[PDB]
């Protein structure tokens, strides 16, 4: 009753054939369905019995297996099939698989990092948060790391990052550093190194309290 | 023609209660189980429970058993689910699905409901400037942005110069503070040449408390 799926994320090209997979810890026959969704929106069921389409579906998908090892297959990827892809066992349970995003690719780029300081009017308030942002890169896997007089903060930060951006296919990033007033006036420099596949060597931007 | 239509959005506090609806139209309903399933924001599909409309005969995913109670109206084509001892854990968009031609698969689903799960009560949030400076200038671009903090629940909308600028805006996925409460920023990028003379203001719309804020941006 455990569905296994990978690659989490794979990346493909208009036209592209795509294949993704699905494996059970135990024999489920054909009661295997796959099913996507996109953001905002509730599932949509593609095939059932492991290699029935639905009716509706594009032929260009497809899907085969039986046991533990499945996959379902795009023949010729059009822009409305980027999205996210779940498996999920019909057998016994309902158990569906971790799902995968199928995303656009395109060439490694490196993020343009800014930083940003708390505002005269959150301090007031008794409370600084420190935003750091990554500007469209790819892929989507970046660190960031807040450091305050050198040392490295952990656990008092929290980031999100976009989909992919429609006209460049980048992703970008933004990470919040919180502080009381009174910690954030007890210290000079804030900074955000970046390490992303795309830079030989972290990125740090930074800025001293009272610059 | 079939369609499965869920209640309302939902807030509540931790350690109560929660129960929604799913109205199902165009099939026989007792004549076919009923799925719940949820997704916590962001993350996977998770299966809830079933049940028997007819007979009220139901089965739970082992981590529901025991805070989970699925029951159903035939009287008036409706099914329920219920989830006591809520956590902030529980926060996530439930579903409800059903399978009327037998194909073995969650052929109809729900619009989904949203049950936000936090001891704070609905509130607007703050809005502070990314202020643009040479920090957040690359060559001939700036970055600029606004802060949307500390409110709850989701969502929350951001238009700039009330939608007259879109080229270069990110808005970020909202991140949930230990507090209980949601934070997001919203940023984008322009002609730093243009700071000094084009206005930005970013329009902050946060429904469930009926607050709006109209936040200008300067260097």
């Amino acid at each position: 009753i455990q569905m296994t799926q990978s690659p989490s994320s794979v990346s493909a090209s208009v036209g592209d054939r795509v294949t993704i997979t699905c494996r059970a810890s135990q024999d489920i026959s054909t009661w295997l369905a796959w099913y996507q969704q996109k953001p905002g929106k509730a599932p949509k069921l593609l095939i059932y019995a492991a290699s029935t389409l639905q009716s509706g579906v594009p032929s260009r998908f497809s899907g085969s297996g039986s046991g533990t090892d499945f996959s379902l297959t795009i023949n010729s990827l059009q822009p409305e099939d980027f999205a996210t892809y779940y498996c999920q066992q019909a057998n016994s349970f309902f158990t569906f698989g971790g799902g995968t995003k199928v995303e656009i690719k395109r060439t490694v780029a490196a993020p343009s990092v800014f930083i940003f300081p708390p505002s005269d009017e959150q301090l007031k308030s008794g409370t600084a948060s420190v935003v750091c942002l990554l500007n469209n890169f790819y892929p989507r896997e970046a660190k960031v790391q807040w450091k305050v007089d050198n040392a490295l903060q952990s656990g008092n930060s929290q980031e999100s990052v976009t989909e992919q951006d429609s006209k460049d296919s980048t992703y970008s990033l933004s990470s919040t550093l919180t502080l009381s007033k009174a910690d954030y006036e007890k210290h000079k420099l804030y900074a955000c190194e970046v390490t992303h596949q795309g830079l030989s060597s972290p990125v740090t931007k930074s800025f001293n309290r009272g610059e | 023609e079939v369609q499965l239509v869920q209640s309302g959005a939902e807030v509540k506090k931790p350690g109560a209660t929660v129960k929604i609806s799913c109205k199902a139209s165009g099939y026989t309903f007792s004549d076919f189980y009923m799925y719940w399933v949820r997704q916590a924001p962001g993350k996977g599909l998770e299966w809830m429970g079933l049940i028997d409309p007819e007979d009220a005969d139901t089965m739970y995913a082992e981590k529901f058993r025991g805070r989970v109670t699925i029951t159903a109206d035939t009287s008036t084509d409706t099914g329920y689910l219920e989830l006591s001892s809520l956590r902030s854990e529980d926060t996530a968009v439930y579903y409800c699905a059903a399978d009327p031609w037998e194909l073995n698969a969650f052929n109809v689903w729900g619009q989904g409901t949203l049950v936000s799960v936090s001891s704070a009560s609905t509130k607007g949030p703050s809005v502070f400037p990314l202020a643009p400076s040479s920090k957040s200038t690359s060559g001939g671009t700036a970055a600029l942005g606004c802060l949307v903090k500390d409110y709850f629940p989701e969502p929350v909308t951001v238009s700039w110069n009330s939608g007259a600028l879109t080229s270069g805006v990110h808005t970020f996925p909202a991140v949930l503070q230990s507090s209980g409460l949601y934070s997001l920023s919203s940023v984008v990028t322009v002609p730093s040449s243009s700071l000094g003379t084009q206005t930005y203001i970013c329009n902050v719309n946060h429904k469930p408390s009926n607050t709006k804020v109209d936040k200008k941006v300067e260097p």
